[PDB]
């Protein structure tokens, strides 16, 4: 139902910095894949 | 004179007399008929 | 063949010479095209006998004295009781709607399934029970007549549209009006139909 | 070389650049330059695309109906739609500072949140939601259904489950199915749930999915749909004085037709509008199963399209080959349906303004202001994307041996003609407005403002006269009793809608004057010289005099070189993005002048609009500079308003506008000349050289280069009139 | 009385609006002594100001709640209103003399074709020859209607540059 | 050989090469080539293209009097 | 790399291979033309896309041309 008080400072620092972390990391191990 | 007639014959100078002309006629039309916008006769 | 013309000295048309009611006409070169002139005589003549019915009603229901023409659908606009000289029929409105639409249908379906050019502009046999048609002559000359009275028909009911677009009066008023004052009061006295007179 | 990442394209993958990341993005989703691939896997990658974008879409309005009930104010809103201001979502930025944190708390929040200018609150209201759990229950099954949808996508992406190529070709099913499934029972649907729920809602009855199968829309209870009595339904409207939260002033009517506005909410009736969605879907139902499926009855597409040939060569052979024209080429189609789609949002846009749909809509100046613009926006985007893909469909798929002598080989022939007309109608256009414009600046500016050409809009003041607006006078139709079109409908929506056009208040017919008048031309001239670009580009695609073989070059391609004179930017995909910047002209025309006569509006001065959109020193001074004033002071050393974002981001467009200049200035030849300066550098530096690059850094394409510079310049340009018009229409309103 | 507006003469605005110039210009003139040119060239400025404000009345020009002239565009409404001369004798004049300029310039580009490098004559202009065509085109619309007749002012689709489809 | 492969030269022409900078346009034949190749016809041309050439090779279907 | 395509409109007069900054063009001999020369593009691998020898070409249109496509070291002109 309603989110938890700490859901702001947690879910925004993970999709503002975890998870494009994880996913410039991952493109980059796309970009560079050789065979 | 010829060849200076040939000059005056080119196109930019024909364009300013040109300019020079419609100019002075229709800045003459303005002072003599100061400011009209519709057509009253 | 040909039965006169709209202008004398007009350019003659190489493809409307076996025309009947041949008055060259034409100036914009329509129809040009064979099949596009048959379906515009079979048009025409449709045209010419609703004209000639439509007229026939406006004429009828004004030498008569039985009310306007235009007030004639006017029993409509909410409920009453219509009349056809003094007749007083106690038909509603979506049952004369509903059987018109379908008498008209299949009398459309029927002239559709003709399928005989010749019988589309004129089909003869139980259209025609006196049989004066035989006379090829008289056919021609009937043929002639029909499409003259016609083109009036046409030209008169248009009339009637516009006059009573412009002025409210009717038919026979305005017949009297023009005959006791023309010059004093005609079309170009409404100041609708001339923007400026 | 030849590494994984372009999967889709073996010739990218063997680029050892940094160019092969670029064009492995912007080809990303154009299967059909992609290596070995068929028709039937083109269809199925484009299947499971759209189920992707619905779901997408649908997770969208879930998140946006999650975040409206989650650190929102929906139920305060309801409670006073006039007063206290939608919530959009919450603020959680570490990098805020205290006066920054204090001065966003508005709407009687507990943190920083945004002020909404969605309208979804307006919407939520109108259709009958009230309560945060009627939200969150919706926000959850649209975030089920947009993972259904995701996951019916990946289904028949998967074998055994591919539909075949006549399946996607079946023109004549899915017509029908769509004009009578898509639009017909769903806008039955929609109206039957407007009828259950939002009526009563409006009327202060609480009808929820637990009471649902239990009280009766309409007292009478269904018996006059049957007996055929359908004027029933509308005996009892409700009154003037009716509350919409409230049952005060109610009725007993569910479909009616009640032209106008509601006068407390100054919004469209809910019967009105179930009413007519209800006539809509019947419309659409009786004409969705008119084209020719399997059964005996229908209509064939290619019948009517091959017999409808003018006689005596008006048109040649006709619409004759235009089926396989359609069928074969996608990008027909999706010209097609972005310019019917482009059209519908600029209707809409047109008509939400003139006509608000949502209670307490009108009231809300910056969401209409923001609505309006985003609509025109997308609008002229999907007019330019239409306009591309049938210049794609020229260049890729279309062959003259198949339509020849129809209507799309005729207007190939005589493509000329068209442009230099829309070339001299532009020509013509920009001319005159340009001189009346520069003539009334210079007359105001000599301080004799009566000397200027007011050419009065006689044509659209005549249309209001004949529509009912009495203020122009005339003796047209709706204005004087004697006309049929007043004496039909007297009784029906003539009263009401009469009223809401009179009055002066709202939206709807405003007055009309020759500033109004100017700026319209100026409307004109840009909608033209637009299509005039995107006309030269579509026609002279496959070739021109320049290049003849410009169809063997693809869509996008950059040049053919200096020869022939110069030949650069020769390409439709160049014409388009030349229409990018003209289309982004006429809208930043068609919404400064809203937004101008929309806030005079509010301001009540009207008459202000009226002799200062005449010349252009009004417009710069009256409309972009006075009104500008709230909008930089929403951070100064002095402290900081609300405004502070909407300044911030009024800069930031102002810098991505400067970096479009950037990209679109400057050429491929310097950059690529100092990049190898860069790769020298390096190259030959101690500490430094040990690392490498795996792809050969390069300059970007001169394609790509456009492109870039129409995104930052696109980007640049919605930011800043984002900011511009939120900060002026809220900073002194509410 | 159209579209709502009311006759400069009769409208208030325009007298507020030629007050507020008269007085702004006597506060001008108010600086200067009567002796000097100022004095002069501020006072033919106002005179210029009254004539055109006078003008502008009793000459069926109306204005509309700002006291600024209105121009109606439609012909017939404004030939019933007397109106014409704002724009329909202007438009039709200009007209006139557009139709002067492409038949003076159709006239030079037919006429200095038939003869060795045309581009020599088209950047050195014949003179005597530009101004005969610039005295004969007074007559414009009667040789361009002619020309339509006998079919030389159009090129037939067989003799014309054209771009490959 | 019999007559001549082409027209007659100096002999105006009309090229109906659609691809060509002067398609329907009016140019001067200088000279017919005679032993085979695929365009013999020259045909130089009184406005110049964009490359600045006023000279083209062209074959015998695609040249017509001027009309 | 790219394409680069010869067509018979050519007339043999070497201006393309003049032109050309990469050794391309070549001449091999022919008999649809008066000067029995026939542009060729044996090494279209090393070719860029400069398009020097469509600025030489004197015919109208163009006897040969370049399409570009699948970019190489070679074909973008890098020295790294
Ligand atoms: C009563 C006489 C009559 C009239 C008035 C017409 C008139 C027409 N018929 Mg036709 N028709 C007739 C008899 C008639 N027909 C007969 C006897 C038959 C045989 C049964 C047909 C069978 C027939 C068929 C089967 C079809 C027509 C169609 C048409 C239309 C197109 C004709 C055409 O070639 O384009 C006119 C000629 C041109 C060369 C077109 C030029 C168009 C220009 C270039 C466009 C200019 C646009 C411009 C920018 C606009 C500026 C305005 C600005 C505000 C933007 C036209 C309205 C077609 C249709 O439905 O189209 C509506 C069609 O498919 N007719
Ligand atoms: C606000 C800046 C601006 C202006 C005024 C113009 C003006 C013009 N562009 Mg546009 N354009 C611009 C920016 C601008 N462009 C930008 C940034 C782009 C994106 C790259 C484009 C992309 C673009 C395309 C793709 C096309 C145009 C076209 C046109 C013409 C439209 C025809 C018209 O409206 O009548 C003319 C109106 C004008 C305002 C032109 C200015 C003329 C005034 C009256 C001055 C004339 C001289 C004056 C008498 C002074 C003489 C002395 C002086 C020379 C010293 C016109 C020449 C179209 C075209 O060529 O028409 C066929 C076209 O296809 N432009
Ligand atoms: C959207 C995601 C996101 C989030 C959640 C943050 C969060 C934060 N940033 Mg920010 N930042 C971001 C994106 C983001 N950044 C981007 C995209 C940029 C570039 C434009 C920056 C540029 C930036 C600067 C230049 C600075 C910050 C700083 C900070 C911190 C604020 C000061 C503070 O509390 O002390 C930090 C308190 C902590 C408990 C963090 C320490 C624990 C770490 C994670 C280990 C905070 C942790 C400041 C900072 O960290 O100061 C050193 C600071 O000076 N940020
Ligand atoms: C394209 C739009 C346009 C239009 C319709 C007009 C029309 C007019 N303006 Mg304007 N003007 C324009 C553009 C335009 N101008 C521009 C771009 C500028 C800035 C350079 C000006 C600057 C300007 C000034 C400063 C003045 C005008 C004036 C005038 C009047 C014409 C006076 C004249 O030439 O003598 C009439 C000449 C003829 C009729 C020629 C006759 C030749 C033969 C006999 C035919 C007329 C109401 C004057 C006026 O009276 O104000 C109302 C005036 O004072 N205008
Ligand atoms: C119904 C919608 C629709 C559909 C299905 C398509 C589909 C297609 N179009 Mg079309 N198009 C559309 C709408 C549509 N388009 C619209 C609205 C426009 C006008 C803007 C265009 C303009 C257009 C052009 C000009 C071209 C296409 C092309 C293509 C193809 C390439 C797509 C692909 O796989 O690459 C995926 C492509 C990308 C991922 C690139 C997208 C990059 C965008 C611009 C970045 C977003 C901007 C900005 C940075 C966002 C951040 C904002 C910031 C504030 C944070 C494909 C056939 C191309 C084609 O057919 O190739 C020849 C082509 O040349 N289209
Ligand atoms: C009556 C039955 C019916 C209904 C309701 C739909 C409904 C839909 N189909 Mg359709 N479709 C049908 C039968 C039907 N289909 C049949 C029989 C065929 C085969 C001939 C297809 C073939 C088909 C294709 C090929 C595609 C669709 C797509 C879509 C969606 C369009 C997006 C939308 O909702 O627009 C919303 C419109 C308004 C709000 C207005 C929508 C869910 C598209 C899709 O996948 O989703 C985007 C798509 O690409 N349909
Ligand atoms: C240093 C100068 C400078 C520069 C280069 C810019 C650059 C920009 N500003 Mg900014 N601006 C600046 C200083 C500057 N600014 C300052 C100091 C202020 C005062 C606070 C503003 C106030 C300001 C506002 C209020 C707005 C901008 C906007 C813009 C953008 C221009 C939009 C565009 O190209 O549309 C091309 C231009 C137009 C479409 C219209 C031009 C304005 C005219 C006068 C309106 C009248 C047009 C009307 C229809 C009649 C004309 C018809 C025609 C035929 C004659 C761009 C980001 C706008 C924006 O973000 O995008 C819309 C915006 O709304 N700026
Ligand atoms: C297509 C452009 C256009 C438009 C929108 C109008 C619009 C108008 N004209 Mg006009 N008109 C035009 C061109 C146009 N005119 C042209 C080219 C002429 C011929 C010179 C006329 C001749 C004309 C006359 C003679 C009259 C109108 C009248 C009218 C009005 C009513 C028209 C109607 O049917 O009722 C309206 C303001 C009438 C009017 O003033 O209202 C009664 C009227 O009497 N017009
Ligand atoms: C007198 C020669 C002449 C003539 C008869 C035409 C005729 C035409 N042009 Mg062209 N034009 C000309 C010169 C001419 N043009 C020049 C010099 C230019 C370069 C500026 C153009 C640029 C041009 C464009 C860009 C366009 C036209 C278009 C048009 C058509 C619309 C009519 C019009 O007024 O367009 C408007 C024309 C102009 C605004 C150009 C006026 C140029 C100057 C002011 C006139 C020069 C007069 C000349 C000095 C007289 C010489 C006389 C001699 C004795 C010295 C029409 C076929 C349009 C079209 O395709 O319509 C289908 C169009 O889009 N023209
Ligand atoms: C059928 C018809 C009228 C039908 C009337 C009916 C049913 C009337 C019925 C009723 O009235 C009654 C009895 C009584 C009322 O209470 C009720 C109603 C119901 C109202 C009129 C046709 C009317 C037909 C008309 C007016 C035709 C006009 C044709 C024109 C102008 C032709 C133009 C061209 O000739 C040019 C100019 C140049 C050439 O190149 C080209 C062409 C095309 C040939
Ligand atoms: S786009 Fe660049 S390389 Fe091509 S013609 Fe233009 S300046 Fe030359």
């Amino acid at each position: 139902f309603v989110p938890p008080a700490w859901a702001p400072s947690l879910f925004v620092p993970l999709t503002g910095l975890v998870l494009p972390a994880i996913g410039m990391a991952w493109a980059f191990t796309y970009i560079q894949k050789e065979k | 004179m010829k060849d200076f007639t040939t000059y005056l014959s080119t196109a930019p100078v024909v364009g300013l007399g040109w300019a020079i002309f419609t100019s002075g006629l229709l800045i003459e039309i303005n002072r003599f008929f100061p400011d009209p916008l519709v057509f009253s006769f | 063949q040909r039965a006169g013309n709209f202008a004398p000295g007009s350019e003659p048309k190489e493809y409307l010479n076996d025309l009947p009611g041949n008055f060259n006409f034409d100036p914009l070169e329509l129809g040009k095209e064979k099949g596009t002139l048959q379906r515009y005589r079979e048009a025409e003549l449709i045209h010419c006998r609703w004209a000639m019915l439509g007229a026939a009603g406006c004429l009828a229901v004004e030498v008569l004295g039985l009310g306007n023409w235009y007030d004639a659908p006017l029993w409509a606009v909410t409920g009453d009781k219509p009349t056809w000289f003094g007749i007083e029929v106690p038909f509603d409105i979506a049952t004369i709607l509903g059987v018109e639409v379908v008498a008209m249908a299949v009398a459309e379906g029927l002239r559709n399934d003709n399928q005989d050019m010749e019988k589309r502009l004129y089909p003869g046999g139980a259209f025609d029970p006196l049989g004066f048609s035989k006379d090829p002559k008289s056919f021609e000359d009937k043929k002639l007549k029909e499409l003259k009275n016609g083109r009036l028909a046409m030209v008169a009911c248009l009339g009637f549209a516009g006059q009573h677009a412009a002025t409210g009066k009717p038919i026979l008023e305005a017949l009297g009006d023009h005959l006791s004052s023309p010059f004093f009061n005609n079309f170009a006295t409404n100041g609708v139909s001339v923007p400026g007179v | 070389a030849t590494k994984l990442f372009p999967k889709f394209s073996q010739g990218l993958a063997q680029d050892p650049s940094t160019r092969r990341i670029w064009y492995g993005l912007a080809t990303a989703h154009d299967f059909e330059s992609h290596d070995g691939m068929t028709e039937e896997n083109l269809y199925q990658k484009i299947f499971a695309s759209h189920f992707g974008q619905l779901a997408i879409i649908f997770l969208w309005t879930s998140g946006n109906l999650f975040h409206v009930a989650w650190q929102g104010n929906f139920e305060q809103w309801v409670t006073d739609p006039i007063h206290v201001r939608p919530i959009a979502h919450a603020i959680w930025d570490p990098h805020f500072g205290q006066p920054a944190v204090e001065a966003f708390t508005r709407g009687g929040a507990s943190g920083p949140v945004n002020i909404a200018t969605s309208g979804v609150y307006q919407w939520w209201y109108t259709i009958g939601l009230r309560s945060n759990q009627e939200l969150y229950v919706s926000s959850v099954f649209l975030a089920l259904v947009s993972a259904v949808f995701l996951f019916a996508g990946w289904l028949h992406l998967q074998p055994n489950f591919q539909p075949s190529l006549s399946w996607f070709k079946d023109a004549e099913s899915r017509l029908n199915h769509h004009l009578s499934g898509l639009f017909g029972v769903s806008s039955l649907a929609w109206t039957g749930h407007l009828v259950h729920v939002a009526i009563p809602e409006s009327r202060g009855q609480h009808v929820g999915w637990d009471n649902f199968l239990s009280v009766l829309p309409h007292p009478q209870g269904l018996t006059p749909f049957w007996s055929g009595n359908w004027a029933a339904y509308a005996q009892n409207p409700d009154t003037a004085s009716h509350a919409f939260g409230t049952a005060d002033g109610s009725g007993t009517a569910i479909l009616t037709f009640l032209g106008g506005f509601h006068p407390q909410t100054q919004s469209l009736w809910l019967s009105d509008m179930a009413h007519h969605h209800l006539a809509i879907a019947v419309l659409f139902i009786v004409a969705g199963h008119m084209y020719r499926t399997n059964f005996g009855i229908g209509h064939r597409l290619e019948a009517i399209l091959e017999a409808h040939t003018p006689p005596a060569g008006g048109l040649g052979a006709g619409h004759k080959g235009l089926f396989h024209t359609v069928n074969n080429s996608l990008h027909f189609q999706l010209g097609l349906a972005l310019a019917s789609v482009g059209t519908i949002t600029s209707l809409v846009a047109q008509h939400m303004y003139s006509l608000p749909p949502y209670a307490y809509l009108a009231v809300d100046f910056t969401t209409q202001a923001s609505l309006y613009t985003h609509h025109q926006y997308i609008a002229g985007f999907i007019m330019c994307g239409a306009f591309a893909h049938g210049a794609i469909f020229f260049i890729r798929d279309y062959d003259p041996e198949q339509n020849k002598g129809n209507v799309l080989a005729r207007v190939l022939d005589h493509k000329e003609a068209i442009i230099s007309h829309l070339s001299w109608v532009s020509l013509f256009l920009g001319f005159h407005t340009l001189g009346l414009y520069v003539h009334n600046d210079v007359v105001q500016a000599f301080g004799t403002p009566e000397k200027q050409i007011l050419i009065e809009p006689v044509f659209a003041q005549w249309i209001q006269a004949a529509q009912g607006k009495s203020l122009y006078g005339f003796d047209l139709l709706l204005a004087s009793s004697s006309s049929s079109a007043y004496s039909a409908g007297q009784s029906l929506w003539l009263p009401g809608w009469l009223e809401a056009i009179n009055n002066n208040q709202n939206s709807l017919f405003l007055t009309i004057g020759p500033g109004d008048f100017l700026v319209h031309h100026a409307i004109a001239l840009g909608l033209h010289t637009t299509t005039l670009i995107l006309v030269k580009g579509a026609l002279d695609a496959r070739g021109s005099k320049l290049m003849p073989d410009k169809k063997d070059f693809g869509y996008s391609f950059p040049c053919d070189g200096p020869g022939r004179g110069g030949t650069c930017d020769i390409s439709a995909y160049d014409a388009f993005y030349l229409a990018v910047f003209w289309m982004l002209n006429t809208i930043g025309w068609v919404t400064f002048y809203w937004h101008w006569k929309h806030l005079t509006l509010w301001q009540g001065n009207v008459s202000q609009f009226d002799e200062s959109s005449t010349y252009l020193m009004g417009w710069l001074r009256d409309y972009l500079w006075l009104n500008s004033s709230q909008l930089i002071n929403g951070y100064n050393p002095f402290g900081m308003n609300s405004l502070s974002v909407w300044a911030w981001t009024f800069l930031f467009g102002h810098l991505v506008y400067a970096t479009g200049f950037m990209f679109l200035i400057s050429w491929r030849g310097y950059w690529q000349e100092l990049i190898e300066t860069l790769v020298w550098a390096h190259e030959k530096t101690p500490l430094a050289n040990l690392v490498y690059w795996k792809d050969k850094p390069v300059a970007l394409s001169i394609v790509q280069a456009r492109l870039v510079g129409l995104a930052h310049f696109s980007v640049g340009y919605i930011f800043t009139y984002a900011a511009f018009l939120i900060a002026s229409t809220s900073g002194r309103f509410g | 009385d159209v579209a709502g507006l009311t006759p400069c003469s009769e409208s208030k605005a325009y007298n507020k609006l030629e007050r507020k110039e008269l007085k702004t210009l006597e506060k001008r003139l108010k600086k200067y002594e009567p002796g000097s040119a100022p004095y002069l060239a501020l006072q033919a400025t106002k005179e210029r100001t009254q004539n055109r404000f006078k003008n502008y009345a009793k000459a069926g020009l109306l204005c509309g709640n700002d006291g600024l002239p209105h121009l109606i565009s439609d012909p017939g409404l404004a030939l019933r209103f007397n109106h014409a001369g704002e724009v329909f004798i202007p438009t039709f004049g200009f007209l006139y003399v557009a139709g002067y300029i492409g038949h003076v310039g159709r006239q030079y580009i037919i006429k200095s074709k038939e003869d060795a490098k045309p581009t020599d004559k088209e950047i050195i202009l014949d003179v005597p020859l530009a101004l005969q065509l610039a005295f004969q085109g007074w007559a414009w619309p009667l040789a361009a209607i002619q020309e339509l007749r006998n079919g030389s002012l159009l090129e037939k689709d067989e003799n014309i540059t054209v771009s490959p489809r | 050989k019999k007559k001549e492969v082409g027209p007659k030269r100096g002999s105006l022409v009309k090229v109906l090469r659609p691809e060509s900078y002067w398609y329907n346009q009016v140019g001067k034949v200088v000279s017919v080539d005679q032993s085979g190749i695929r365009y013999p016809v020259v045909v130089r041309f009184e406005n110049q293209n964009y490359a600045g050439v006023s000279t083209n090779n062209y074959a015998l279907d695609e040249v017509t009097d001027p009309p | 790399a790219h394409v680069v395509k010869i067509y018979d409109t050519c007339i043999g007069c070497t201006q393309c291979v003049r032109a050309c900054p990469l050794d391309v063009l070549e001449m091999v001999p022919w008999d649809g033309c008066k000067a029995a020369q026939m542009a060729s593009s044996p090494r279209t691998e090393d070719c860029v896309g400069c398009k020097r020898c469509e600025t030489a070409c004197p015919t109208d249109f163009l006897s040969v041309r370049v399409y570009l496509g699948n970019e190489s070291t070679r074909s973008l002109g890098l020295a790294y």
